[PDB]
RNA sequence: GACGGAGCCAGCGAGAAACUCCGUCGUGCUGGGGAUUCAACGAGGAAUUCCUAGUAAGCGCAAGUCAUCAGCUUGCGUUGAUUACGUCCCUGCCCUUUGUACACACCG
């Protein structure tokens, strides 16, 4: 404030148990749950299980059912993943 | 009589084996003498 | 605006001479102008020639731009020294190359360094451009690799702290692409090849050009100011000029 | 009904010629040509060819090469003026292109009774073709108005140069006639023979 | 920073290398890139929205950038400083430009036509100017200094009349319609002109 | 640094800061009695604002851009011994 | 669904008008096919929209009732 | 005194001081009249603001030019400059305000080159 | 006889040989019909062009 | 004197100057 | 455009021209060319270099301030344009193919 008011053109004001009523909010009626994206409230994350791959898309995939190709690729498409990393 | 200055260096065969020889060495080697980020 | 650059320049003078001391008083990092920008942005460049430059200056000055990776070719025709600096500083350039030639011959190369220096002038011999060499192709333009040979004397590092400022930062590490300056006798060679890791060893080729280039002028300030105090200068007529040796 | 605004006579103490309060009167090129009357036949080419900003002399010191199109806004007569020099033993000259310009308008008006700057509208209307070929063999496909008027100026002036390069011609009156043909329309003019000869090879490969 | 009011959160802040001081603000129409300039750097800093990564540094002003505004529609950037000039800056595209125009005092306030075809800009001297983008010439000319109100202060020791203190306005706007311009600044009044013809509507205390 | 803001730091470099102090760096006034004498008489402007307190300390940036008024008589005086007043400039 | 969303868009701008008419009786083929328009419903119907922003006063244009 | 005022045109290095007083109507070019100026060619540009405003503003006003530097086509535009100046900030100093908005409009309307000076400062068009 | 059409919109990577601008155009007559059509010259938006040919319809030249 | 000239504030005020 | 008159406008730096007005000449290697009296040269092949605004180009003036330069180098001013300022179609050179990116939207 002192350094403000000595350098500054205009006015420049100076500034400024029991249970508190909140003086200022950051709406009431908005909910806290509503203010959260989809993403933050849940996101599609690895495998819990072992023997499955799930992706960031959605999709989630047994080794089992995977044919030797697919599996090929995707352990090269992981590769990559990690090559650059 | 006296010479003042340098001699400015000719660019000959044995001068340029010797500088090339040189760079293969640092390239060899990886030192090279370079900005990086910071 | 002219009052903003009066006051910058004392406290520029004002920096170095407190730099300097402090590094006497070492005698018994980068430069304090680089300092600031160092690794952080790229620099940006531009190349100009003498006014109604001959044919092969133009070329050179196209060489040069291609030898620094940001660099810009920039005509001078009719421009005023002032006017070119003041130009420059408002688009925000890092440094300003210029260069001189005889009868198609380069001469002289000179570095300014913005906002406010250090300028360094140099003095070209056997210079062999790349037009030179028939059917040589297309330069590579990747971040090259820079080699600093023989540079031992506290000016030998300031003249590698003014060069080496002015590629980018980072080069990638298998670039193929290398910048190599050799000093020699205060002579140096300046010379840029392509290499391929071979199993055996290292193979590397020339694209060209050849130019030796020593200084004989470092300024504080920027090329427009004759005014500017000298940081060093080259002497000629001292009686061991014919075997001392600077950088 | 009418409307004064000056109740005394008007003597300055530097005497000024009559013909340059005639001209106070009206904006006229060289004093001498009112634009008021001036239309583009062509609704294509305006827009363009600029012609509502009356100017004394050509030389304006505008400043048309910042943006892709100001040279539309600039006046027309200074376009055909500034491309006039050229072959450079001409060139810094645009003064010389004024007494050049200013004679062939004197020779327009002699030989024909119309004001020459809508001469030179029509001329330049007449000798923008319309569509041309690009090499591909060839390929025929049409031309933006700017394009057009460019060619416009650039062909009728190269025809005036040509024509009396080594001739007893001067430059103005083959630019006359070379304007003079063009505005009629004739094969005469080359310009028209090159539109023709253009307009035709596109034809070709349409 | 950047804040969603459906949301109510700061989302994104963008900030300079040095930390730079910002004093004035503009946002691209299809809120995708942000301009800020400084009253010591001399340079508009942009940012990327999407990412909040520094674009680049919009540089050329030898004075304070006073204040920034983009067209709605063209989405062109016009540019005023205390410099005397304007520079509209054609950010979008494969190639960078800046085209600026002289002005005869030093610039305050700026306003944008909706439209996108003209721009208005206040002066030291108390003048309001409209120049058109498109060929960067002017197009009008409004005086202000008669118009505006300024008291003496109880601790002016020289009068109101012959005081130079306030005959600017710092702040311009135009009307939606683009027939009229509402005038602030440090002074008692507030100006409504109309534009097309240059003259006061009215004035409010 | 710290250690250094702890001796620093002067009433005299504060002062250094005032503005009648500071155009006599400036060389606009003779003396700090006749800066304070011009900037109550109301010629002298920082950046687009007028102060008339010569208490007033000028910030760095604002340093620069410390100048008199455009309708200032002394202004006036100014351009008129070098002459160079334009009057289109009103000053 | 081949050709790239950064493109389409443009593709769908080069679009001849006498040509854009017949991407309607395409949609109107794809209409017919229940499941298949289901399973790629919200694709055809943003290239849909972009078309008839893109010649909205060309289709007024068109009378024919069958149309 | 008599009133008047002082006012600059600059063009490149030409630089001309024109100084307008109460007069009879008399314009000097470096003690010559207007109307010997040369190159006669251009005369007409000097003419330019005499004829766009009407010669009877200047019927009132003595009026003198002083040209230096720069070559002939700069000193022209440096005439016609310093006289737009010139008779707008007499209008202002001694005649009323509303005249000079007429003769900023008129001038500013035509060519603003007249009243602001058309300075091309280099610009690296080549970003960087 | 020539048609006039007044240039609507200017078409974007169209992959056009070097110089050539791919346009399209309302025509005046009838401000309902539209074609597509190569230029070579600096076009714009709110320009007006001159056809020969109305049927044509243009194609990418490479 | 050079640096004299070129670090020369245009505000710079003074009194024997009203002579 | 050559020639004869007239008119005139700069900025660098301390051991003017180009140009404008009026006249003559006249498509003839001529009143162009100026080598050694009156030559070659009548616009330049295959090819090839560069170039976007006070820019290309014309014009003169000044100083040789430790490298280099001696009708060559640098600097100063004067005169001052056409075309394009859009494209990745060809060529060449690069970057990406873990949003990682704090919301919305879009993507997958």
């Amino acid at each position: 404030y002192k350094l403000d008011v000595l350098s500054s053109v205009h006015f420049v004001p100076k500034p400024a148990e029991t249970p508190t009523i909140s003086m200022e909010d950051a709406p009431l009626y908005m909910s806290n749950a509503s203010s959260l994206a989809p993403q933050e409230i849940y996101n599609v994350g690895k495998a819990e299980k072992d023997g499955e791959i799930r992706l960031k898309n959605g999709v989630a995939m047994s080794k089992e059912e995977l044919t030797r190709e697919d599996k090929n690729r995707l352990r090269r498409a992981l590769k990559r993943k990690r090559s650059k990393a | 009589f006296d010479r003042t200055a340098k001699p400015v260096p000719v660019i000959t065969s044995e001068v340029t084996e010797s500088l090339e020889d040189m760079i293969r060495r640092r390239i060899q080697d990886s030192n090279f003498d370079d900005l990086q980020r910071r | 605006m002219l009052r903003r650059q009066a006051r910058e320049r004392r406290e520029y003078l004002y920096r170095k001479a407190q730099e300097l001391q402090d590094s006497q008083l070492q005698q018994k990092q980068v430069d304090d102008e680089y300092a600031a920008t160092s690794g952080i942005m790229d620099p940006r460049i531009i190349v100009t020639t003498s006014r109604d430059p001959s044919t092969r200056l133009s070329q050179f000055a196209k060489e040069i731009k291609l030898l620094f990776p940001n660099a810009v070719r920039l005509n001078r025709g009719n421009y005023v020294m002032p006017n070119l600096v003041d130009a420059c500083k408002k688009s925000g350039t890092t440094d300003l190359v210029v260069l001189h030639e005889h009868r198609g011959v380069p001469t002289s190369l000179t570095i300014s360094h913005f906002p406010h220096g250090p300028t360094a002038q140099f003095s070209l011999h056997n210079v062999v451009m790349r037009h030179d060499i028939i059917n040589a192709g297309n330069q590579s333009e990747v971040n090259p690799h820079l080699i600093f040979d023989n540079f031992t004397t506290a000016l030998g590092k300031r003249v590698v702290c003014i060069l080496k400022h002015l590629f980018n930062a980072g080069p990638k590490k298998d670039s193929e692409r290398v910048i190599t300056f050799a000093n020699r006798g205060d002579f140096i060679s300046v010379r840029q090849h392509v290499y391929v890791r071979t199993r055996e060893g290292v193979e590397i080729a020339e694209v060209g050009p050849r130019f030796e280039m020593r200084l004989f002028e470092l300024r504080l300030g920027t090329l427009e100011n004759k005014d500017a105090d000298v940081e060093w200068q080259l002497r000629r007529f001292i009686r061991t000029a014919n075997k001392k040796d600077y950088l | 009904f009418e409307v004064v605004e000056e109740f005394t006579p008007v003597v300055l103490a530097t005497p000024i010629p009559e013909e340059v309060q005639q001209a106070q009167t009206e904006i006229k090129l060289f004093n001498k040509w009112s634009f008021e009357e001036v239309e583009v036949k062509d609704a294509s080419l305006v827009d363009y060819v600029q012609v509502r900003q009356p100017i004394f002399v050509a030389h304006t010191a505008g400043r048309y090469a910042n943006k892709r199109f100001r040279k539309a806004q600039c006046p027309i007569i200074e376009r055909l003026t500034n491309s006039l020099m050229m072959n450079g033993r001409n060139n810094g000259k645009k003064l010389k292109a004024v007494r050049i310009i200013k004679h062939t308008l004197d020779i327009i008006n002699v030989l024909t009774d119309q004001n020459p700057i809508q001469v030179v509208v029509d001329a330049i209307t007449n000798t923008g073709p319309r569509e041309d070929t690009t090499r591909v063999r060839r390929q025929a496909v049409d031309v933006s108005p700017l394009r057009r008027v460019n060619q416009a100026i650039a062909l009728l002036t190269i025809g005036a140069r040509e024509a009396a390069f080594r001739n007893i011609k001067t430059i103005a009156e083959t630019l006359a006639e070379e304007l003079i043909n063009a505005a009629k329309g004739s094969s005469t003019s080359y310009a028209i023979k090159k539109k023709d000869e253009l307009e035709r090879v596109a034809k070709s490969n349409r | 920073r950047a804040w969603d009011l459906i949301r109510y959160r700061n989302f994104r802040t963008f900030t300079g290398t040095e930390r730079i001081q910002f004093n004035c603000l503009a946002v691209d129409p299809s809120g995708e890139v942000v301009c800020a300039g400084s009253l010591d750097n001399f340079d508009i800093h942009v940012w990327s929205v999407q990412t909040g990564q520094l674009l680049d540094a919009l540089s050329g002003h030898e004075g304070p950038v006073s204040c920034l505004s983009f067209s709605q529609e063209n989405s062109v950037l016009a540019s005023a400083s205390w410099d005397k000039t304007i520079r509209i800056w054609s950010i979008f595209g494969r190639s960078q430009q800046v085209e600026p125009i002289e002005v005869y005092s030093d610039v305050l306030a700026l306003s944008m036509r909706p439209d996108g075809k003209e721009v208005a800009v206040s002066t030291l001297k108390g003048q309001i100017s409209i120049f058109n983008i498109e060929d960067a010439k002017q197009v009008g000319n409004i005086d202000c200094r008669k118009d505006i109100i300024s008291g003496r202060f109880n601790q002016d020791r020289f009068t109101a009349k012959n005081s130079e203190r306030s005959k600017f306005f710092t702040t311009i706007h135009y009307s939606f319609d683009g027939m009229a311009i509402v005038a602030g600044g440090n002074n008692n009044s507030i100006c409504l002109y109309d534009v097309p013809n240059e003259v006061l509507l009215k004035r409010f205390i | 640094k710290i250690s250094d803001l702890e001796n620093k730091v002067t009433v005299s470099a504060i002062c250094r800061r005032r503005l009648p102090v500071i155009m006599h760096r400036l060389k606009m006034a003779e003396t700090i009695q006749d800066a304070v004498k011009f900037i109550e008489q109301g010629h002298v402007r920082v950046g687009p604002n007028l102060i008339n307190d010569p208490a007033y300390l000028v910030t760095r940036n604002m340093e620069d851009y410390v100048t008199w008024v455009d309708n200032s008589k002394i202004k006036k005086t100014l351009l008129r011994y070098r002459n160079q007043i334009d009057d289109f400039d009103f000053s | 669904l081949r050709i790239r969303m950064s493109q389409l868009e443009d593709a769908l701008m080069v679009m001849p008008f006498s040509y854009v008419l017949k991407f309607l009786k395409f949609i109107d083929t794809v209409m017919q096919n229940k499941t298949l328009l289901h399973s790629h419903l919200p694709l055809i119907c943003k290239n849909l929209f972009f078309i008839i922003k893109f010649n909205h006063k060309e289709l007024v244009s068109q009378k024919n009732e069958e149309l | 005194a008599v009133p008047s005022v002082q006012t600059f045109g600059k063009k490149k290095s030409a630089t001309a001081v024109a100084h307008v007083k109460a007069g009879k109507g008399l314009i000097k070019v470096n003690g010559s009249p207007i109307t010997l100026v040369e190159p006669e060619i251009l005369r007409f540009k000097v003419y330019e603001p005499l004829l766009l405003v009407g010669l009877d503003k200047f019927s009132n006003i003595d009026i003198r030019v002083r040209v230096t530097g720069g070559g002939h086509v700069s000193q022209v535009y440096a005439i016609r400059q310093a006289i737009a100046k010139g008779l707008v900030a007499y209008h202002q100093k001694y005649v009323d305000e509303q005249s000079k908005n007429e003769l900023k409009k008129a001038f500013t309307s035509y060519d603003r080159t007249l009243l602001i000076a058309d300075s091309r400062r280099p610009e690296p068009k080549k970003f960087g | 006889p020539v048609t006039l059409a007044k240039v609507i919109k200017v078409l974007g990577r169209t992959g056009s040989r070097g110089g050539v601008t791919q346009v399209r155009v309302e025509f005046l007559e009838d401000t309902s019909r539209t074609i597509v059509r190569n230029v070579k010259g600096p076009v714009r938006e709110n320009d007006i062009l001159v056809l020969m040919e109305s049927e044509r319809e243009a194609r990418r030249l490479r | 004197l050079r640096e004299k000239a070129k670090e020369r504030n245009p505000d710079e005020y003074y009194h024997a100057m009203h002579s």
